[PDB]
RNA sequence: AAAUUGAAGAGUUUGAUCAUGGCUCAGAUUGAACGCUGGCGGCAGGCCUAACACAUGCAAGUCGAACGGUAACAGGAAGAAGCUUGCUUCUUUGCUGACGAGUGGCGGACGGGUGAGUAAUGUCUGGGAAACUGCCUGAUGGAGGGGGAUAACUACUGGAAACGGUAGCUAAUACCGCAUAACGUCGCAAGACCAAAGAGGGGGACCUUCGGGCCUCUUGCCAUCGGAUGUGCCCAGAUGGGAUUAGCUAGUAGGUGGGGUAACGGCUCACCUAGGCGACGAUCCCUAGCUGGUCUGAGAGGAUGACCAGCCACACUGGAACUGAGACACGGUCCAGACUCCUACGGGAGGCAGCAGUGGGGAAUAUUGCACAAUGGGCGCAAGCCUGAUGCAGCCAUGCCGCGUGUAUGAAGAAGGCCUUCGGGUUGUAAAGUACUUUCAGCGGGGAGGAAGGGAGUAAAGUUAAUACCUUUGCUCAUUGACGUUACCCGCAGAAGAAGCACCGGCUAACUCCGUGCCAGCAGCCGCGGUAAUACGGAGGGUGCAAGCGUUAAUCGGAAUUACUGGGCGUAAAGCGCACGCAGGCGGUUUGUUAAGUCAGAUGUGAAAUCCCCGGGCUCAACCUGGGAACUGCAUCUGAUACUGG
């Protein structure tokens, strides 16, 4: 149910950095990022335009660690949901507990929160939430619970945190190891090089 | 029958098939007797075997082995034609 | 003869009572005459749990309607709660 | 509250009883074209005084005969 | 506030083209199966085939507060004794807590199963009038005085069994007279006529035949008029196909009268009239349970009727009625048929389309489980008893949803494999190493909720002669969970036990080498294979899915490819060889009228669930749930009169 093998692969093969990795290193040292895997990597795609649409939906799943079935049922609510569905589409993935955790720095990675998510590391109000894919609402207050609050990744991974753009949505509290979800992010709070339409054009057809 | 009850209730339902046909029968018969009169031209034979027919019909209707509607008919259709004719 | 009386709903091992007018000899969860209310067991009591429209059970009683064991109670508890 | 039909005499034949149409328009359930339809009707017609052809108004009542749950309520034209 | 605010195209005829036209693909969906693989959980689903046949258990009982009663076990007792003098065992007696068999009452018409039959004594929508209706309910009165029986039992007797035969004998809320009898039935009226049953709980003077009287309350019984629920009946529209089926019909269509039903009715019979149905599809033939809804589609449609709910029909096959408020009875009766079982050979017995289970058929569909704790049904004043309804558990990846099978760091980037122009590229931060986490599975510890009630006491009210009893409502005490090792919470051990399947020529995301050589083989469509095959088969690499993945089957979509919305017929499939013409469709222009079509409004109905919208509850989701909106439909009434019809 989740993808366990070689993550640099993965970045590679959508010619882009999908923050698989902590980023205390850059990624060109740890890998040829420029270069698909494989014996035919150098070989260029002269892609169709399916193609390109599969590939963008294949980068936003990857980013967010998501199987098909339960990205296809995101892009079912995303739809059904008032208002343009490709913002709906990144609403949904952004609200997403084991996302929340990692942007609030308690993980270094996404793969690393949804471990603390699933381990009972993490708790929503006070309360244990341990299913990853909780979606989080407005004025909800995550924390690292008192035992999980001495692991030295969480230091490491707010140190991080630190270092990275900080999300407007979301206050931190890194002493206390709890934020807060202040509000759904908008558009224009994350990345622009996500071609949602794209998705929402692969999944109309 | 299988059941312990439903047993039972074919015997009784035999005693009751038994009782109630003999008292069916006799209230036939004390309606057919006004009939013949009927068919005979008598007012008073006929007159006075409605008599004796009236108070059973009813009865029965009380008992249950007939409905009062089914007992009135007989009574309205026969008081009917004994009229029609002295 | 017409009964007042708790059909159940809900999921398994979480009960949902929909309080119900029926013929007594209708199956539980099957025809009803007119629906009156409905009992959850499991609710929370933060915020509601038990709603019944009194004015039609009473209506239904004025015409002979029967009540259950289970219905009586609730009509005895949600009297004592306002 | 009388509800009542209206309808020409087709056949007159029977004694005390009569057929009477009732025809109307009915918009196709598929192709939207306007259709005729017809519902023949068995009437107790009493005394007989509609004759074929006329124009009868009749109403819905108990059951008269195997055939016959309407009867006669008046004569609207006749003789054509 | 919101609540249908939604719609894609690709390959393939040709040397190439445009058109025509079929085939094929991308999508959703499934009660699925098979092949490979397979960790946990929540919710759902699970004989689609043979309405084939079924061993065994279980699935309908209950009331001693109707009745005679004791045979079991349980006490109790004058009196027998265990006697070691209060502990007792048996002989006895229903004395009573109870209770086998019997009469009696209520239930066996519900609940549960199936879809054979049925194109209509069906269903859906909407209306009618001639009716009955247990239990529950409001109203008003009865509940008087008698009689003959009978099962059980007793004696004698026949049977292998099933089950009988004689004569005794006895009870009742079993059964029948008699009285009483109207706001009941018949009748214009005068009049005439119809019923019943007791049983318990407690008790003050009072007293006897010590049974009770009598006092009191509960409950059942009878009558009549209602309510509620259920059911029967009637009309209209709609609800499959076929003309290689065009005529059908004697109870047939109607009328009169008798009979009949709970009730209208050719329901039935006699007589009379000669009708009734049919091209607006009768008759005949084929097929089929209908609906809410389900799947698909932007919609209009198309397909469909498991699981849930409503109606119908059936209960081995054909027929029949008896009992009953209700049945022509799913575990009742009778007859006939098919079949099976028992037998001491003479005779008997049974009907899983209830729940498990078996054989058979099949590509294929589960345990001969636990519990009445919860909801609900039957009986009972109750306690309670019964409940394969139901709640649960087992089995199966069948589906939906959730989670895991680790996280982070880790380079000249090892070995091995693979490609290579031998420079190197790749597998690949992948592995090893380094720290780090412990969900789930394992193991210990603790521990919600589904529980409302019911039981003893108590107190107050209504009762009443009464503080009894009864009933209601408060109080305390001790109690009721099949699931269950529950949900959930804490602790321990270690990455430890948890990854496969299909694909990579174009459509279509993913390319190379070796082997083969029109072979072996692939193939949804085009089309691959005779020496460079990205198409066969293996490998390395890659793509897509993931506890699944593929293949097959199946509906709709794309298919504007049955075209109502939404197509065509000169040469592509398609104008009858030509004309006349009935039915039918359509019909110039004016006025008046009508108001069926059409339009408007109002009212009722359109079950709930489902779908959709906004909320609520399970850690999330599936799932459960509140309210709304929607059910685009039907019907009645009242209007409007331009258009269509008269
Ligand atoms: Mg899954
Ligand atoms: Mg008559
Ligand atoms: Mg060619
Ligand atoms: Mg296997
Ligand atoms: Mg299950
Ligand atoms: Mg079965
Ligand atoms: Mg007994
Ligand atoms: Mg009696
Ligand atoms: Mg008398
Ligand atoms: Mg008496
Ligand atoms: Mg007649
Ligand atoms: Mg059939
Ligand atoms: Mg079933
Ligand atoms: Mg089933
Ligand atoms: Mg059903
Ligand atoms: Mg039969
Ligand atoms: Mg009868
Ligand atoms: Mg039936
Ligand atoms: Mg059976
Ligand atoms: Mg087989
Ligand atoms: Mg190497
Ligand atoms: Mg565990
Ligand atoms: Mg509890
Ligand atoms: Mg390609
Ligand atoms: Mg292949
Ligand atoms: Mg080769
Ligand atoms: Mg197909
Ligand atoms: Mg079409
Ligand atoms: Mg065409
Ligand atoms: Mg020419
Ligand atoms: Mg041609
Ligand atoms: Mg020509
Ligand atoms: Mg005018
Ligand atoms: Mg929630
Ligand atoms: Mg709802
Ligand atoms: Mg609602
Ligand atoms: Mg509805
Ligand atoms: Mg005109």
């Amino acid at each position: 149910a989740r993808y366990l093998g070689p993550k640099l692969k993965l970045s590679r093969r959508e010619g882009t950095d999908l923050f698989l990795k902590s980023g205390v290193r850059a990624i060109d040292t740890k890998c040829k990022i420029e270069q698909a895997p494989g014996q035919h990597g150098a070989r260029k795609p002269r892609l169709s335009d399916y193609g390109v649409q599969l590939r963008e939906k294949q980068k936003v799943r990857r980013i967010y660690g998501v199987l098909e079935r339960q990205f296809r049922n995101y892009y079912k609510e995303a739809a059904r949901l008032k208002g343009n569905t490709g913002e709906n589409l990144l609403a949904l993935l952004e609200g997403r507990l084991d996302n929340v955790v990692y942007r609030m720095g308690f993980g270094a990675t996404r793969a690393e929160a949804r471990q603390l998510v699933s381990h009972k590391a993490i708790m929503v109000n006070g309360r244990v939430v341990n299913i990853a894919s909780y979606q989080v609402s407005p004025n909800d207050v995550v924390s690292i619970r008192e035992k999980a609050k001495k692991q030295s990744r969480v230091k490491a991974a707010l140190e991080l945190a630190e270092q990275r753009e900080k999300p407007t949505w979301l206050e931190v509290d890194a002493g206390k190891m709890e934020g807060t979800f202040k509000r759904k992010p908008e558009r224009s709070d994350l990345s622009a090089d996500i071609n949602e339409h794209l998705i929402v054009e692969l999944y109309s057809k | 029958a299988n059941i312990k009850s439903a047993k039972k209730r074919a015997i009784q339902s035999e005693k009751a098939r038994k009782h109630n046909a003999s008292r069916r029968s006799m209230m036939r018969t004390f309606i057919k007797k006004v009939y013949a009169a009927i068919e005979a031209g008598d007012k008073a034979a006929a007159q006075k075997a409605f008599n004796e027919m009236q108070p059973i019909v009813d009865r029965q209707a009380a008992k249950g082995l007939i409905h009062k509607n089914k007992a009135a008919r007989h009574k309205a259709n026969l008081t009917a034609q004994i009229n029609k004719l002295a | 003869m017409v009964t007042i009386r708790l059909a159940r709903h809900g999921a398994k091992k979480r009960p949902f009572y929909q309080v119900v007018v029926a013929d007594s000899r209708n199956a539980r969860n099957g025809r009803f005459i007119e629906r009156v209310g409905f009992f959850n067991p499991i609710a929370s009591e933060k915020e509601e749990g038990t709603r019944l429209d009194l004015d039609r059970i009473a209506h239904w009683v004025g015409q002979g309607a029967t009540i259950s064991d289970r219905v009586a109670a609730l009509i005895k508890e949600v009297n004592k709660a306002a | 509250k009388i509800r009542t039909l209206q309808g020409r005499v087709v056949s007159d034949k029977m004694e005390k009883s009569i057929v009477v149409a009732i025809e109307r328009f009915v918009k196709h359930p598929i192709y939207g074209k306007f259709i005729k339809r017809t519902t023949k009707l068995h009437v107790h017609d009493e005394n007989n005084e509609c004759g074929i052809g006329d124009v009868v108004e009749i109403r819905e009542c108990r059951p008269l005969s195997k055939t016959k749950s309407w009867t006669l309520v008046r004569v609207v034209e006749k003789a054509v």
